């Protein structure tokens, strides 16, 4: 979807909606991260940040009872922004499978940052930053090597 | 009376029953009264009724064409079973020779039950590794050990191993013994106080509330 | 009366490390098989278990009861 | 094993038997009942133990902030914070002015949730802390917990990402609809302990530091 093989959509085909586009933009209409799920419960159906907290917490345990309350609220949320019904729940169905992969886009990022640092410093002056990495993992022959 | 065996075999199989699939080739016993060598010798080769395995051969060398024209396990069964039935059976790697034996007694189909049951099978091994914990406890380790060479002798095989480790056996269990040698009645009960009392319910109190039971207040 | 005439009260739980096998669950379940209503353990040198004993007996409304060995000079 | 030791090895103790296994209650009534008091003095010895240790629940600690609330301290910081990472970001100060009311408004909503909480001191140590060990030469671990969602954290130099950049989000972090602990878990390299060690004692107390313990198991 990134390179335009396939048509993107927001994030399905049928089941999209442009009102996700500030939220899904970032991954070109891919449900990727916990904070994805937030910002949906957010946007879509006008919950508060820390319910929709509360919301991937709750898809997390994947417990009977427990889906069935927010199953409504985020009915009646997507309703009150005069999103369609079943579009609302059919995307929470996509959201609720996809979840279980979901992963935290803050601790990625706080890692990735640094994964981008040593990037930077090797293009621009690995002349250096390789001698530090050799110098950081001189014990292990094999890394060494 | 107590008796010695070392077999040496057609090979073994490394996993699972290391007698499955395979034959006894040669038995070399001797027998041990009073710790002393009798020279009556059992000495006998049998029908391997298969291949000798390159393991085996390796061992201490043997060709299969020496043991094909040699009786089997039935010629002998009676022969071999009074001369070991009711006796001490001292075996290195008991596992192995006895799982062969019984292996093959129940191939007879001759109602001979295992010699275990008739025999009392003790390993050398097991004595061997109390006394020497984390030890090579091997046939060649210990002959090594107490300075035996069994390796420049012309026998190879059972006789050969049989006869060495009688030696051992006899040194190790040896070796110099030692001498060595090796309610009513009135008294007070603490009752708890009536402030440690206080103290208690209150603290019952806490597992109840927290818990949803006390065992002491069912 | 109720059940008790005794209690255990010098055991030690795997957190002795010197000694011990049993985790601190399984051991307070065992108790509570016996039909015991509180538990002592006395684990060496330390307290390791205790935070642990504390969850156990709060889940299972049994009172745990302090106590630890030590070696004297 | 503990006393790295094979259990036929005759130079080990022996000072233990079968018998040390967990007898009931009738088992014990039998063994000893020639001496009852023995028996009855367990019972009586266990009610008068009564030791209470509450657990889950926390103890909170401070900053010198004068004769000023520790919450009004985290204030004052926050917005000066904000100040600098404001012109390192947009050193034109037209842009600053556009793009300045929704940080503005993401300050003032954390800063809501952190003091409704009690959470202030705790951050004012942890960020001054974290500052020091920049200045001087201490590494910090790549860890941030989920703590990258709050921009609070990165205006106070606590974290080195800038939430409102990539739509990261600070309840995932602190969740306000939910008693959400301190867990932040915030790591440092272990390689530079000694130096952290040091100035985290010459700030709180020796006595008040210490280490944990993990496992051999």
């Amino acid at each position: 979807r990134k390179h335009g093989r396939e048509e993107i959509s927001y994030p399905d085909v049928q089941w999209q909606h442009e009102s996700l586009k500030p939220v899904l933009e970032p991954t070109y209409g891919i449900i990727l991260y916990q904070e994805q799920v937030m910002q949906i419960a957010q946007v879509l159906s006008g919950y508060t940040l820390g319910g929709a907290d509360m919301l991937r917490r709750a898809m997390g345990k994947k417990k009977p009872e427990e889906m069935a309350k927010q199953r409504s609220v985020f009915a009646e949320g997507a309703e009150k922004n005069g999103i369609n019904a079943e579009l609302a729940m059919k995307i929470f169905d996509l959201v609720e499978k996809f979840a279980g992969y979901g992963f935290n886009k803050s601790h990625s990022a706080a890692y990735a940052l640094v994964s981008y640092q040593t990037l930077w410093l090797k293009a621009h002056y690995p002349a250096e930053f390789m001698a530090a990495v050799m110098t950081a993992d001189m014990d292990n022959t094999e890394k060494v090597v | 009376r107590q008796i010695v065996l070392d077999t040496e075999t057609t090979g073994m199989n490394q996993i699972g029953a290391h007698y499955e699939g395979h034959k006894i080739i040669e038995i070399g016993a001797v027998e041990v009264v009073n710790r002393r060598l009798t020279g009556n010798n059992f000495h006998v080769y049998l029908k391997p009724d298969r291949l000798v395995d390159p393991e085996a051969f390796g061992v201490h060398g043997i060709a299969d064409e020496f043991l094909l024209d040699k009786p089997t396990f039935a010629e002998v069964a009676d022969e071999f079973m009074d001369y070991i039935r009711g006796a001490e059976l001292v075996i290195h790697n008991a596992a192995f020779d006895i799982g062969f034996m019984d292996y093959e007694f129940s191939l007879l189909k001759r109602d001979i039950p295992k010699t275990n049951t008739f025999c009392k099978v003790t390993d050398s091994l097991a004595v061997a590794r109390k006394m020497f914990p984390g030890k090579r406890n091997s046939l060649d380790a210990l002959c090594a050990r107490y300075e035996i060479d069994n390796s420049k002798r012309t026998l190879h095989g059972a006789l050969l191993d049989a006869q060495i480790l009688a030696e051992v056996y006899l040194a190790m269990t040896g070796g110099q013994l030692s001498l060595p040698l090796a309610q009513a009645s009135k008294l007070r009960v603490v009752f708890a106080t009536d402030e440690e009392i206080a103290a208690h319910e209150a603290r019952l109190d806490l597992v109840q509330k927290k818990g949803g039971s006390c065992l002491w207040r069912a | 009366m109720s059940e008790p005439r005794f209690v255990h009260l010098r055991v030690h739980s795997d957190y002795s490390m010197i000694d011990g096998l049993a985790k601190t669950a399984p051991l307070v379940k065992k108790a509570a098989a016996l039909g015991m209503p509180a538990l002592a353990i006395t684990d060496f040198t330390n307290l390791c278990g205790l935070v642990k004993f504390y969850g156990a007996g709060h889940g299972a409304g049994i009172k745990p009861i302090v106590g630890a060995d030590f070696n004297v000079q | 094993i503990h006393d790295g030791f094979t259990l036929d090895d005759p130079k080990r103790p022996r000072n233990y038997s079968p018998q040390q296994y967990m007898r009931s209650e009738e088992e014990m009534c039998e063994l000893f009942a020639d001496i009852p008091e023995a028996l009855a003095n367990t019972v009586e010895i266990a009610k008068r133990c009564n030791v209470t240790v509450r657990l889950g629940e926390y103890f909170l600690p401070q900053f010198p902030t004068g004769d000023m609330s520790t919450e009004d301290y985290l204030v004052k910081r926050a917005k000066e914070g904000l100040e600098e990472r404001l012109a390192f970001l947009f050193p034109d100060e037209e842009e600053r002015l556009k793009r300045r009311p929704e940080y503005d408004e993401r300050l003032e909503t954390e800063l809501q949730v952190i003091n409704q909480m009690g959470f202030p001191g705790y951050f004012l140590i942890v960020m001054e802390f974290i500052q020091w060990s920049k200045d001087n030469g201490v590494p910090v671990g790549p860890g941030r917990g989920s703590g990258a969602g709050s921009l609070v954290a990165y205006a106070l130099k606590i974290t080195d990402l800038d939430p409102l950049e990539f739509d990261l989000l600070f309840e995932r972090f602190l969740n306000p609809e939910r008693v959400s602990m301190p867990d932040f878990d915030v790591d440092f390299c272990m390689e530079k302990r000694d130096q952290v060690i040091e100035h985290v004692a010459d700030m709180y107390g020796r006595d008040a530091v210490s280490q944990i313990i993990t496992f051999g198991t």
